[PDB]
């Protein structure tokens, strides 16, 4: 029963946190221009590196 | 008659007292106020904190809340391994409460910010959001990936 | 809608990731339609393959022009962006 | 130099998709749930999801 | 019956606190002695001699520090008053408004006692430039900000916020937004187009700071 | 076997205690039919309603009053 | 450079906690952890 729900969560949490990039002067906005944070999760540092 | 309170709070179905590693007593109660149960003599309205996240809301903030979603999440997948790097989990608890209001992802969740009528239909319960989309003449600047 | 001069940039002078593939796959686009190299490769194919010459030799001839959220065309040339 | 050289790359680069990565992130350790009754109780005081 | 009158004095007694800790948070002056001051010094000064608390011996005046002058020029004195009666109708909070429309005064904030009726809330708009706050005493016994989750919400001035928006190259509509009625905007008295400051104190990065817009 | 709605299940697909050598406990199909789909086990038999008149006054002979 | 978020500069002895925690402070609080690793090396080979 796993199998039917393989990704229901994941694709409706998909459904806002979609257009979010950070931009050049090193905050994260969304498509409109409106910004969200100013600094990624207060320091700036990249999760993966 | 006999189920008329006498005293005590009216929205609050039991509480326990638990003992932790220390000698020290703390209670825990299953009710909905924190303000009537931070408002009481005895306990210190200093610090508690509750599962519900509109519970909170409405008693400390925005700012108060968001503090509160990002470690709820950060609870309930600690207590299994599988580290999540918390920035993420400071990113989640960012984009609900942007807009002043702890507003979820739902049906009524997904109209905080998006003026695109066409992300908006990649959702079930159509037929409603074309109509009134044509009726207010949405201007729909085309910005969004979706 | 303003350009920022060269003593005035306030970007990184580091290369993106993700501006390393697409000045890679505009210049192996460039060359598949028969655009001159400047490079000594050796005989092959694949202008993927001989843009990376291009690339690890830095003699490719664009530049990468960087928006910020109001107009700020700040050039970035590709010769001043380290690997 | 290894510790500037270790930090100046691990800034987040601008033009990183990081709704898109967080969205999946998390829900992807969702997706392994089994049933795992718990409790933040004493000798089976409260059944908590 | 004494019982009900020896502990809902300091239910009365820690909002009063709290009221001294918020006036102080706006910027006016106040001292470190009627912010401290123990229950000797709260029975035979606020209270009866047979043992009921009064009512109109609460009203104050508050007057800016003398740096919030120069932060802020158009800033005047509060005038914070005590109900009467357990359910304000006509009379009382007409007296207040004719009070504030007398003697001058820029704002002044209500503490209230039980029940709100609904022909109380419709006068609330009533001086266009002096604004007044209407409170809860049951809302004022703990205080939001030093809870454990509350961060120092700072207000910042118009030669502050034209300093942030330049450095961003934004405009007021980008920053995100804070509602009114809420328990950290009803505590400083947070106007519509005004930016707060936040310093966040998190694990993973330490302290940083955020800004919001009130609307 | 027949669903109501494939909703919010989770009650007819555990192993019950009570099929023990009457329904196969081993045998059920891997996929959207686990649980729902069962089997007979060998030394079992599917009865038939017989008469019900002759029991009813058997019982009478045996002692119990009418109602 | 800290600035007091309206034009110039801060006081020289309002650096260690403020109103005024701007950016660029977990790029120095790392610079402080990086000068108390390099101590912790030192004391080791004084008291040694």
């Amino acid at each position: 029963v796993k199998t039917a729900e393989t990704g229901y969560m994941s694709r409706r949490l998909m459904k806002s946190l979609e257009d979010l990039s950070c931009q050049y002067d090193n905050t994260v906005r969304t498509s409109a221009n409106g910004i969200v944070q100013f600094t990624y999760g207060g320091d700036g540092l990249d999760p993966l590196e | 008659l006999p189920d008329v309170v006498v005293k005590g709070l009216p929205d609050i179905s039991r509480a326990v007292i638990n003992i932790r590693d220390d000698g020290k007593r703390e209670l825990l109660v299953e009710g909905y106020g924190l303000r009537d149960v931070m408002c009481t003599d005895g306990v210190i309205g200093s610090r508690t904190t509750t599962n519900h996240v509109l519970e909170v809301f409405s008693v400390l903030g925005i700012e108060a809340a968001r503090y509160s979603i990002i470690r709820e999440i950060n609870y309930t997948m600690s207590n299994h391994g599988m580290s999540v790097d918390p920035r993420h989990i400071q990113l989640l608890g960012d984009v609900m409460t942007y807009k002043g209001e702890v507003l979820g992802i739902t049906r009524f969740g997904l109209s905080k910010m998006r003026d695109s009528v066409l992300q908006l239909a990649s959702f079930e319960k159509t037929t409603d959001h074309l109509f009134d989309a044509a009726f207010y003449m949405k201007k729909d600047a085309v910005e969004g990936v979706s | 809608e303003k350009a920022i001069p060269k003593d005035q940039r306030a970007t990184t002078p580091y290369m993106t990731k993700y501006e390393r593939a697409r000045i890679l796959g505009t210049r192996a686009l460039q060359i598949s339609m028969n655009a001159p190299v400047f490079v000594d490769l050796e005989g092959e194919t694949d202008p993927l393959r001989i843009a990376m010459k291009e690339l690890a030799e830095k003699k490719i001839p664009l530049v990468i022009r960087r928006y910020l959220p109001d107009g700020s065309f700040e050039d970035w040339s590709v010769e001043e962006l380290i690997v | 130099e290894i510790a500037l050289f270790k930090y100046r790359k691990a800034r987040l680069e601008p033009g990183t998709a990081i709704g898109a990565i967080g969205a999946q992130s998390i829900g992807e350790p969702g997706t392994q749930m089994t049933l795992k009754t718990f409790h933040f109780a004493g000798v089976a005081s409260m059944n908590v999801t | 019956m004494d019982q009900e009158n020896e502990r809902n004095i300091s239910r009365l007694w820690r909002a009063f606190r709290t009221v001294k800790e918020m006036v102080k948070d706006r910027g006016y002056f106040i001292t470190q002695e009627e912010v401290e001051l123990p229950l000797e010094d709260f029975k035979a000064k606020y209270c009866d001699s047979m043992g009921r608390p009064q009512r109109k011996m609460m009203s104050f005046q508050a007057n800016p520090t003398e740096e919030s002058i120069s932060k802020f020029p158009d800033m005047g004195s509060l005038w914070v008053e005590f109900c009467d009666e357990p359910s304000v109708g006509v009379k009382t909070m007409k007296t207040f408004v004719i009070h504030i429309q007398e003697k001058n005064f820029q704002t002044g904030i209500f503490v209230y006692q039980n029940n709100i009726t609904p022909s109380a809330m419709k006068l609330v708009p009533s001086i266009p430039p002096a604004t007044i706050e209407t409170f809860n005493e049951a809302a004022l016994v703990v205080n939001i900000t030093h809870h454990e989750l509350v961060p120092k919400h700072i207000r910042l001035s118009s030669d502050e916020k034209r300093e942030l928006l330049k450095r961003y190259r934004l405009k007021e509509s980008q920053l995100p937004r804070i509602q009114r009625a809420d328990p950290v905007a009803l505590y400083l008295g947070l106007k519509r187009g005004e930016v707060v400051k936040i310093i966040r104190k998190s694990e993973t990065s330490g302290r940083y700071a955020s800004y919001r817009i009130c609307m | 076997s027949q669903f109501e709605k494939s909703r919010k299940v989770s009650g007819p697909r555990a192993l019950q205690p009570s099929q023990f050598g009457m329904l196969c406990t081993a045998d059920t199909p891997e996929g959207e039919a686990c649980g729902l789909v069962k089997n007979l086990a060998l030394m079992t038999h599917i009865t038939t309603d017989d008469e019900e008149e002759p029991i009813k006054k058997l019982c009478y002979v045996l002692g119990v009053e009418d109602i | 450079v800290r600035y007091d978020n309206s034009g110039c500069l801060v006081k020289r002895e309002d650096l260690n906690k403020a109103e005024y925690v701007d950016q660029y402070d977990a790029e120095r609080d790392f610079y402080h952890s990086l000068r108390e690793y390099i101590n912790g090396k030192a004391t080791a080979l004084a008291n040694l």
